[PDB]
RNA sequence: CGUCGUCAGCUCGUGCCGUGAGGUGUUGGGUUAAGUCCCGCAACGAGCGCAACCCCCGCCGUUAGUUGCCAGCGGUUCGGCCGGGCACUCUAACGGGACUGCCCGCGAAAGCGGGAGGAAGGAGGGGACGACGUCUGGUCAGCAUGGCCCUUACGGCCUGGGCGACACACGUGCUACAAUGCCCACUACAAAGCGAUGCCACCCGGCAACGGGGAGCUAAUCGCAAAAAGGUGGGCCCAGUUCGGAUUGGGGUCUGCAACCCGACCCCAUGAAGCCGGAAUCGCUAGUAAUCGCGGAUCAGCCAUGCCGCGGUGAAUACG
């Protein structure tokens, strides 16, 4: 969930971007 | 998972102190405040005491160890 | 231990700001730090003129400063030369170099910020506090005024016990916005310790 | 020829034009079922419709912005109703009741320190 | 409510049904908020009850309610000594809101896999006399007529 | 605000990291807002005899 | 056509030297873009009330910057006239293009 | 500044009663959110407080068009894109409106119940605001200040360490234990804010963090930007798992003189406890709780899951 580094919940909640979450 | 860069750090206040005493043989001891320098090749075989915020540790020095700094060799902190 | 302060609380209405110029995020926390010294040496020096307040305005590189005081035969000087080693710090302090004014007060006795600073003194010289407060109160309200009020804080006469004297009459709606209560804080250094002055006067309504 | 009746609701503004014809309402463009579709609820914003009788008389061109989709379809719920009184006036005697005219003043209340959300506050021990 | 008598909130009517009654069961069943999300499930489950049926889900629902609602309940109260379960009549009201919430959660109490699915089975099971919410209450009333020997404390 | 430590202003701080923020009117290290160069008690007191230019009490 | 735009913190102190800037251009120039509003740009801070911890007390406070425009059609050699220097507000700032 | 406590209170002036402390007034009946108002009364009035005057949010009108619209006509690379126009949305400024006025009933009155009209009633919803006083309450490490003490050091500069220690115990929280769920893809509605050595469009290299290049922006005209939950499709099929992401290994990016002690971030590998929690205990009465994501303050960076704010979706229940 939010607490997983390699997710899209992950880096949202972590609101980072990168291979799991790009930036578009 | 450790990282500095492109550009390995070195304080120069023996970076070249270090060095010199291989311009002319190896020496004895060494005294450092910079726990923060990088150990580089040409440290291997020498001694350097660390400061461990209270005093300077005899840190020998092997080819193991490079890369790591001098301060994961002087432990801060005295427990149990 | 509450209570807003009554001017701040009503800055929206019946009170204007002291320094009213505008500023951008880049500007801003610097012509502050003046206004600051500004009043500073200014407040240091007027005292005995005895100042109420002290205004400011600016456009650019020009500022108001219209100091309101009492007595300003203290800042003219001889025949009119205290008003220039003054603006003479002003430039000296804030290169800006602006103009500078003096409002007399219509009865020092309407405004707080006096009669406070009154009674700090009379306690500075080890008057007598319930008295001069009473008295005060009483001066105030006398010359027109809805409502008015004195606060001592403690150590009132050297005591070891730290107290706080009352003293008020009329009106004082501290509720009330439409107010218009004029504030003012006197400190009041003395020998045993420090003892504060705060007056509320009450100059009618809406 | 036309009519026109805004409508809010929780922050949303909602353009109605209705317009003598089939029926098929528009959306921002899409069709309704287009920008709605998927929210069991949206049928009820054309519940100002159904109760004075029309649909099958009044088209539809709809804009809609601010907020969310629940709530856009509440401000529409108005639209629907307002410009269905410049229609006739005499339908304002008929959505009275189902109160399709009341705007609906429930709003997100201000989030108050000390609090976590306004009203939840935190909890203590004690012990 | 220590100074009024709680008005009862009303309900939208079902955008469906167009019944109230559906609407509570609907927010019963919601959780964080997702009503849409919640609505399917009741539909979804509500045809589920025809093609296993020949009858039409609403009377099917309607009569489930009915048999969930318990006419006696146990509550407490200190009578010097200890607490004395008193049994006691169950207002209309606190009947459907009992009923609804018991559904709900023996419903979620099943093995079926898939919520719409679970609603579904237990307002069948429900609507004839028996699964878990019918359980309940006949442990409920059983409980009260269990302690008649304390009915002479009414309130 | 010790005094010695006031020493802040020093455009030569060796390094521009050991460049901290000050209050203006106490010295006051922590909570000094950066729009005013005061520190948070500094900008309530002010706040309130009005010599902060616009600032007011909001309420919404 | 001179774009025009009046910020300030007082809600009066442009508003109204903002119609100074129109009244004298109405006749003078064109007939102006009138004064336009602009959403405000509000700077909240929230500060501690006590000197020391009970952070749960708070109090607010707004420096919100109000925005006009008004923008006058036809850049009127004449309505440089009325205008140039002839004003009365003291806590604003302007700032005009062509 | 916190606190009982937004509690409905605390007093005064004169008169009257009492040898006196004091009392009456402020008690009583009705009513209210309220010492709110009514009636009564040796009291008649008044101050602090309540309420109101202020801010925000609901509806409407006036004033104003570099933000909105074929509403409406024409052009369209069919994007409000251009002409164009301020009706609409909106932006921000002034003003309108609600008063139990308005109708039936009860009532001595205040006011209570109900309806009509209205966007809204009866304190419409939320703030700012918190009396006389209390707790020898909190802070002399924000600042101020009496006394006291140190004045080659209880002052000062610096390098390094420490504030990050870990057999243990508690508080507040975060993420969970899953199918009303997790994943991937695609597709849709927001508000309030911030932005010059600053937000960073778009382009290229990299799985990525990010790096190189570089348009616009003094910012309703450009950027942070994606809102998320939602909708659609596919997958997983009840398993400690495609649940959950702890821990640890490796590689690397970035800020900064410098990340060992002690930063965040990406990627690979690892993949822990946890199957909904004993006694006990906390919050919340409506757009609230619950749930979803968004911004900011401080700030190089950041240990923020904190704090102060914004909007999306949107309950249950209150006999008493
Ligand atoms: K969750
Ligand atoms: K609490
Ligand atoms: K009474
Ligand atoms: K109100
Ligand atoms: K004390
Ligand atoms: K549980
Ligand atoms: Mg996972
Ligand atoms: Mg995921
Ligand atoms: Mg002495
Ligand atoms: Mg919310
Ligand atoms: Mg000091
Ligand atoms: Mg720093
Ligand atoms: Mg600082
Ligand atoms: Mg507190
Ligand atoms: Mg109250
Ligand atoms: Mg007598
Ligand atoms: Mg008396
Ligand atoms: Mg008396
Ligand atoms: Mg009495
Ligand atoms: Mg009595
Ligand atoms: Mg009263
Ligand atoms: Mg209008
Ligand atoms: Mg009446
Ligand atoms: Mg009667
Ligand atoms: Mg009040
Ligand atoms: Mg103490
Ligand atoms: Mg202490
Ligand atoms: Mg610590
Ligand atoms: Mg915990
Ligand atoms: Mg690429
Ligand atoms: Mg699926
Ligand atoms: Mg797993
Ligand atoms: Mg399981
Ligand atoms: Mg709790
Ligand atoms: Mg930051
Ligand atoms: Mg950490
Ligand atoms: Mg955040
Ligand atoms: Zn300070």
């Amino acid at each position: 969930g939010k607490g997983d580094r390699r997710t899209r919940r992950g880096k949202i909640w972590r609101g980072t971007y990168g291979k799991y979450r790009p930036r578009k | 998972p450790r990282s500095l860069k492109k550009g390995v750090f070195v304080d120069d206040h023996l970076l070249e102190k270090v060095l010199e005493l291989n311009a002319k043989g190896e020496k004895r001891l060494i005294k450092t405040w910079s726990r923060r320098s990088t150990i580089v090749p040409e440290m291997v075989g020498h001694t350097i005491a660390v400061y461990n915020g209270k005093q300077h540790v005899p840190v020998y020095i092997t080819e193991n160890m490079v890369g790591h700094k001098l301060g994961e060799f002087a432990p801060t902190r005295t427990y149990r | 231990g509450n209570k807003i302060h009554p001017i701040g609380f009503r800055l929206g209405i019946t009170r204007d700001w002291e320094s009213r110029w505008y500023a951008g995020k880049k500007q801003y926390r610097h012509l502050l730090l003046e206004d600051q010294r500004i009043r500073g040496l200014l407040e240091k020096e007027l005292y005995s003129a005895g100042l109420a307040r002290v205004d400011i305005e600016r456009a650019a590189d020009n500022v108001a400063v219209t100091v309101h005081v009492a007595k300003p035969g203290v800042v003219i000087g001889r025949g009119g030369e205290r008003i220039r080693v003054l603006r003479e710090e002003l430039a000296k302090l804030t290169g800006k170099n602006v103009a500078l004014n003096v409002q007399e007060v219509q009865n020092p006795n309407l405004s707080a910020p006096l009669v406070a600073q009154r009674v700090a003194e009379q306690i500075e010289r080890r008057f007598a506090v319930r008295r001069a407060i009473k008295q005060a109160v009483q001066r105030v309200m006398e010359s027109g005024a809805k409502g008015a009020k004195v606060i001592v804080s403690g150590r009132i006469g050297g005591a070891e016990q730290a107290r706080t004297e009352w003293a008020a009459q009329g009106r004082v709606p501290l509720h009330t916005l439409r107010a218009n209560i004029d504030y003012g804080f006197a400190l009041a250094r003395t020998t045993y310790g420090v003892l504060g002055v705060k007056a509320y006067i009450f100059l009618g309504e809406v | 020829e036309q009519y026109y009746g805004t409508g809010r609701r929780k922050e949303a503004v909602a353009r109605v034009f209705l317009r003598p014809g089939n029926g098929k309402v528009t959306v921002n463009g899409q069709d309704f079922n287009e920008y709605f579709q998927g929210l069991v609820r949206a049928v009820a914003a054309l519940e100002p419709l159904r109760a004075v009788d029309a649909l099958g008389r009044f088209d539809a061109y709809i804009t809609v912005r601010g907020g969310g989709k629940s709530g856009q379809i509440d401000a529409i719920k108005l639209g629907i109703a307002r410009a269905l009184v410049q229609y006739n006036p005499d339908y304002r005697a008929k959505l009275k009741p189902l109160g399709f005219l009341t705007r609906d003043a429930r709003v997100v209340e201000r989030k108050k320190y000390g609090k976590h959300k306004a009203r939840r506050a935190p909890q203590y021990s004690k012990r | 409510a220590r100074r009024r008598r709680a008005e009862v909130r009303q309900l939208q009517p079902d955008l469906v049904y167009g019944d109230v009654l559906v609407t509570a069961f609907i927010n019963k069943i919601m959780r964080d908020g997702k009503k849409n999300l919640a609505a399917r499930i009741f539909y979804d489950a509500c045809k589920i009850i025809q093609e296993k049926t020949g009858q039409e889900p609403l009377k099917v629902f309607k009569q489930a309610v009915e048999n969930v609602k318990p006419r006696m309940e146990v509550r407490s109260r200190r009578v010097g000594g200890a607490n004395y379960q008193v049994p006691m009549e169950v207002s209309p009201r606190r009947q459907q809101s009992l009923a609804l919430r018991w559904l709900v959660q023996a419903a979620n109490q099943r093995p079926e896999r898939r919520a719409a699915v679970r609603i579904a089975h237990e307002l069948m099971d429900a609507a004839e006399g028996k699964g878990g919410a019918v359980k309940k209450k006949e442990d409920v009333e059983r409980m009260a007529e269990a302690n008649r020997a304390y009915a002479h404390y009414r309130w | 605000a010790r005094k010695a430590l006031i020493e802040k202003a020093k455009r030569t701080p060796k390094f521009k990291v050991r460049a901290y923020t000050r209050c203006v009117r106490c010295g006051r290290a922590r909570s000094v807002y950066r729009f005013f160069g005061l520190c948070r008690i500094c900008l309530r007191e002010l706040a309130h005899k009005g010599q902060l230019p616009g600032v007011r009490k909001a309420s919404w | 056509k001179i774009r025009i735009k009046l910020r300030g913190f007082d809600h009066k102190t442009l508003d109204a030297s903002a119609q100074k800037i129109v009244e004298a251009a109405r006749r003078s120039g064109a007939q102006v873009s009138g004064p336009i509003p602009l959403p405000t740009r509000v700077r909240r801070f929230t500060v501690i009330r006590g000197p020391f911890k009970h952070k749960d007390s708070r109090e607010h406070f707004e420096l919100r910057t109000h925005n006009r425009l008004v923008d006058i059609i036809n850049p009127n050699r004449k309505t440089i006239e009325q205008l140039m220097t002839l004003d009365l507000p003291t806590g604003v700032e302007i700032e005009i293009k062509t």
